[PDB]
């Protein structure tokens, strides 16, 4: 009775796959219209020919192991994210927290654009000559908007909100847990666009790819004394991606890295994918 | 009754007759923002035929020694049209994508294009530099409907190499087989609502891996021309217009 | 299957996953194409 | 107290270990979900995928040109067309897919592979090809009627453009170290050269020369047993 | 005894960790409780409470001047009262209110605002304002044609002589990390541009200037994420 | 001037939508904003008296004294921690 | 939820609280308004 | 936490002791059993 | 001290302070000289079935 | 880039040598005059 055209799924299905898959026998085809060798590349699909369609296969009940290849047992594996330098003599040393620095670590988390999950830091420290001597040590975590300390006895270091951990030189390494600290619903490593409104220049614009919903603070340490006691020292950051759920794979990097927050390359040396041979028509 | 299609949207239709398949980019249909997953309180807006409507863009020439193209989306419609208008006076915005990529040639050429997806597709810079340091100008980034030709198109100016890129959603255009591929995308963001200006979402890319070869005598000029459409487009945080 | 705190993100890893769903990425067309016959017809 | 005695093993830092750790912020709930497309649950999702082999990977290329085979009509027939070794793990073609560099972060594959070819040539041009393969105890086949005795698909030009070549698997042992070129050549796997079936016959006023666009990715069945780090990285500094 | 192994994170003392403690004195019971009014129990009881802004925070006013807004009868029609941003967590207007310090607290707030604006003018004196919020996108509206296109409403002075803005939550992100100012402007999130609606029109032998008290508080649906330390402090010493 | 606060809720002054929220309210209690131990004394001890003593007074330290300037009565339990060091970092077998 | 001690205040921190209660600080008034009225008649 | 005190004993390493240890590679399946003949159960079987 | 796993086929460090002690992906053992002597657990690693 | 806002049938050369545009009736009249061309271009109907 009123205006009429006011009133007016998917594809994929997942299945709790526990070891590999079988193989079942097979026969000899001789007959028209059938066809499983000829597929079409153009069709954005991959190949579905299975293995019993194109030779006579025997019947094996297939017992390995696809347990250590899920997203959850690759990347609990704990690996260095950063180093601390601190020389005694401003005092105290400072590190921004971001882990595209290193590239052991990098590299892993570079397949997948969105990625959510729980860290677990371990912060180990020795001296520059090998370690164990008993001094006792404050690491901050200030978060961002936060206050940085600004000496080696500010009161920045009286810590009444923010978390701390005191550890000596000769205890094991102080190890806590990091929940999912970002602003968005996932940490996503590539951010094609800008932060802010405005005229964006053609020469050098060093805010393209800046996500600042991945900017999650700044990691301070001093040694806990009146007196500068003069000794170098090194942290090293080791942190376990754990709980973690990652979304739209993308490539592997295949150049060689540059800068922490840009993708950038060189031109001029492109080092191919594929290492070369003599010719195209032998193997080795 | 597969190589003959018809895809009528809003006001506009395109027609095929050597068509391959349509893909559909992770298996799932745009939609709208569940209540369960939006985070402003204001109320959308909903246009739904002045917005979702197959929009052509220019024409590309393909040539022997093409080294590829790229454009970002919702860059390019920005400026054309009431989607134009509601991305500007809107500083929320949410939408999904249908794109058709058509090049004919006869029966005695040869070629094929690779029609992919790149979400966030972020430009490299091209320089040895360890810290200043180059980055991409503005037109590189953001180049807007004339798009932007590829430098080194086997790494994807972004030193991830071309041989791995079918992870994405993807289609050919092989010239014996195929005349058009069609890709139908959702959103893909990490937020449920983002700003339509500052960022955008994913990248078409087209580029011609086996090169285009015809005997003399045959028609030399071959363009390649691209036709996009949103789907289930909605906006918020009406105010004046930012470009 | 132990914590010692009242915070889930202060515990080990969490029980197996086991599954997998490769037809989004393998086979993401509309029109669902078989084994046994030609792609295009 | 509870009387304890400790054991070997305490004090260390295993890095692959899995324990608790205390929590640096009490009672606290994160930003919450929301759905985005493409969610990955392993990694042999991502090994099904075809992606492209760099078959022609000779020092005369350089670019793009690197990925694809050359074609043309023979004058002689029983050619040859190329050839590649059948090993995620080791350098050549396979180093470009996305199966060749995640088997480089793990040790033992095991199961079938596929390859499957793509020609793009005109339309009018027709052909035939032999593509085999040939399990190890050998050489690399010197003529077509040794390669004929393997594993061997034959394929013809036509409106299906793309065939695809199986490669079983055939070991004696079930998991393959996917290190090899030296003294481990007992964890090889075979040649999957190409032979023209009967030639590359093209009618007048069309190009002579065509292409072909090789593929490969991994079946069903396939595994991977021990993570390990890849050897594709450098590093000499802490990129500033 | 029972064979333990330690683990990392042995002998730390983590500040903001919860575990229990040697009691010093046994068997005490503490002195009672009685009935005083007025308990909190949770911080969000503070932050919903009117408090009043300084808009006008110039280098003139210096003392108590600095809480109200000057009106007066225009000669020319669409000019311009007032502004402020609107960043619980800045510097401005909002640092004076138990929003805008609890909010410095607390990293990545959320949810909706409100600004009450009160008239302290005489009874005979007649009015009607625009107060315009603008999401972000761009600079300060210059005229009232352009802040007349974002969220407004127009206030009639009268009898009831207070009107409210709700100021809503339009973002991307669920959280906005309340620092800005930088490269941090990608959380910022608008003005409150005040726009004379008609005149201020009075009567004889009644001033011509007067007042308004703008007040802020937070909705319903107001959160705040991660306690920090606050920057609004300074020592130098022991407080001997 | 009634002594109340502003009860316009955001449905009544524009036109909203259904949101399901989800956000926690729980981080800022009473409790969870001041259970985080902060520094209350110092004290120096220089042997050669040979002993120190300290009023027991936590309004000397700024960072956790305006925290408790909030409220004007409160009720509550402490749990102390002292961390000992030397002048020059600390570490050496004495009790 | 454990303790190795019997004095209460040994423990850990308690159970959460959960409750807020702030009409006794936004709205302290007897007559009690409502939103959709003048508050002033 | 848990008021223990330690005993003799702490922090050595007997070598015929039967403890646990922490696993250095988590989720893993070996390669499986097949059938091989002639598996030995003690040594009294070879000592006859 | 640090004990690295290389399984066959991952690179062997080349230096005191090479990018090889990193270790994301394979094991590692970080123990004091003064500490008890460190010790794990290691499965049947062999592809034959013995 | 200006034509391609209004209704439009993108047609694609092949075995089906016809294709069909179907001018829809937009109109703020129920009638067009079907005199047109001085200062009846009030009933005018547009460009194919
Ligand atoms: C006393 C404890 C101090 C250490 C606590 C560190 C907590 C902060 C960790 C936040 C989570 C990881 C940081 C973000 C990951 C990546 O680096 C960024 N997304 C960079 O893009
Ligand atoms: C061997 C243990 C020695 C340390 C035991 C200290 C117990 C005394 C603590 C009493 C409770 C805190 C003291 C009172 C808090 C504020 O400083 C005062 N109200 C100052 O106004």
């Amino acid at each position: 009775d009123p205006v009429e055209d006011i009133i007016h799924r998917a594809i994929s299905s997942a299945t709790n796959v526990e070891s590999a898959a079988n193989t079942t026998p097979s026969s000899h085809r001789l007959e028209t219209g059938r066809v499983p060798a000829l597929q079409a590349a153009e069709t954005g699909a991959t190949s579905n020919a299975t293995d019993e369609n194109m030779i006579e296969t025997r019947c094996v009940v297939n017992r390995n192991g696809v347990l250590e290849t899920t997203i959850n047992h690759f990347f609990s594996r704990s690996g260095l994210v950063g180093v601390v330098n601190l020389t005694d003599g401003t005092g105290y040393a400072t590190w921004d927290i971001d882990i595209m620095g290193f590239v052991q670590l990098r590299r892993k988390c570079e397949m997948f654009t969105y990625m959510r999950f729980n860290a677990e830091f371990t912060f180990v420290t020795t001296t520059e000559n090998g370690g164990a001597r008993p001094y006792m040590l404050q690491y901050m975590y200030v978060p961002p908007g936060a206050p940085k300390p600004t000496g080696r006895d500010a009161f920045q270091w009286q810590t009444a909100t923010n978390p701390s951990v005191f550890v000596k030189l000769t205890d094991p390494p102080a190890q806590v847990s990091v929940p999912f600290m970002s602003p968005a619903s996932a940490y996503q490593w590539f951010y094609d666009g800008y932060p802010t409104f405005g005229q964006h220049p053609e020469t050098s614009n060093t805010t393209y790819g800046l996500c600042p919903n991945n900017m999650m603070g700044t990691f301070a340490v001093r040694v806990v004394s009146r007196e500068a006691s003069q000794l170098k020292l090194q942290t090293r950051v080791y942190m376990k991606l754990k709980h973690v759920r990652a979304w739209v794979p993308r490539p592997i990097r295949s150049q060689p890295y540059l800068l922490k927050n840009f993708p950038n390359y060189d031109s001029s040396k492109i080092t191919n994918s594929a290492r070369d041979r003599s010719s195209i028509k032998q193997a080795n | 009754s597969d190589r003959v299609a018809q895809l009528t949207v809003g006001n506009s239709s395109i027609t095929t007759q050597e068509a391959a398949n349509i893909v559909l980019a992770y298996g799932e249909w745009p939609e709208y923002c569940p209540d369960t997953d939006a985070t402003a309180v204001d109320k959308p807006t909903r246009p739904d035929v002045s917005v979702n409507r197959f929009y052509t863009l220019d024409s590309k020439m393909w040539q022997e020694n093409s080294t590829g193209w790229y454009w970002k989306f919702p860059d390019v419609l920005n400026k054309t049209g009431v989607f134009g208008q509601n991305a500007q006076f809107h500083y929320l915005y949410r939408s999904g994508f249908c794109l058709h990529v058509q090049c004919n040639a006869s029966k005695f050429h040869q070629g094929a294009l690779l029609v992919a997806v790149i979400p966030e597709f972020v430009i490299a810079g091209r320089g040895s530099n360890t810290k200043e340091a180059p980055h991409p100008g503005f037109t590189t980034t953001f180049p807007g409907t004339t798009g932007a030709t590829f430098y080194d198109p086997y790494v994807l100016d972004s030193g991830v190499p071309l041989s791995q890129a079918l992870i994405y959603p993807h289609q050919w255009i092989n010239l014996r087989t195929n005349n058009c591929a069609t890709v139908i995308v959702p959103y893909i963001n990490a937020v449920p609502f983002d700003s339509a200006i500052n960022h955008s979402n994913f990248g078409l890319i087209v580029i011609p891996v086996s090169p285009l070869k015809y005997s003399s005598g045959a028609t030399t000029a071959i363009p390649i021309t691209i036709t996009i459409a949103p789907l289930n487009s909605e906006f918020g945080g009406l105010r004046q217009a930012v470009s | 299957n132990i914590n010692y705190y009242k915070d889930s993100y202060a515990a080990s890893a969490t029980r197996q996953d086991f599954t997998q769903d490769p037809k989004k990425f393998t086979q993401p067309v509309l029109d669902s194409i078989r084994e046994l016959s030609a792609p295009l017809n | 107290g509870i009387p304890a005695e400790l054991r070997p093993g305490t004090n260390q830092f295993l890095t692959t270990d899995d324990g608790t750790a205390a929590p640096i912020l009490p009672g606290f709930t994160p930003t919450p979900t929301i759905h985005i497309p493409g969610e990955v649950h392993s990694l042999l999702e991502l090994c099904r995928v075809e992606t492209i082999l760099e078959v022609n990977n000779t020092t005369e290329a350089t670019g793009l040109t690197r990925l694809l085979i050359p074609v043309s009509s023979q004058n002689k027939a029983d050619e040859l067309c190329a050839a590649f070794m059948v090993d995620p793990g080791r350098i050549g073609p396979w180093q470009s897919t996305l199966v060749g560099q995640i088997c480089r972060y793990y040790t033992q594959w095991s199961g079938s592979l596929k390859v499957t070819f793509m020609f793009t040539g005109s339309f009018m041009a027709t052909g035939k090809m032999l593509v085999a393969y040939s399990p190890p105890g050998s050489a690399q086949p010197a003529n077509r009627e040794t390669a004929m005795l393997g594993t061997h698909v034959i394929w013809d030009f036509g409106l299906q453009s793309s065939v695809s070549l199986v490669i079983p698997w055939i070991s004696n042992t079930h998991f393959r170290t996917a290190k090899t070129g030296g003294n481990y050549d007992y964890y090889t796997a075979g040649v999957v050269t190409l032979w023209y079936q009967t030639n590359y016959v093209v009618p007048p006023e069309t190009p002579g020369e065509a292409y072909i666009i090789a593929m490969g990715a991994a079946q069903d069945n396939f595994t991977l047993k021990i993570c390990k780090d890849t050897d594709e990285v450098t590093q000499q500094a802490v990129l500033q």
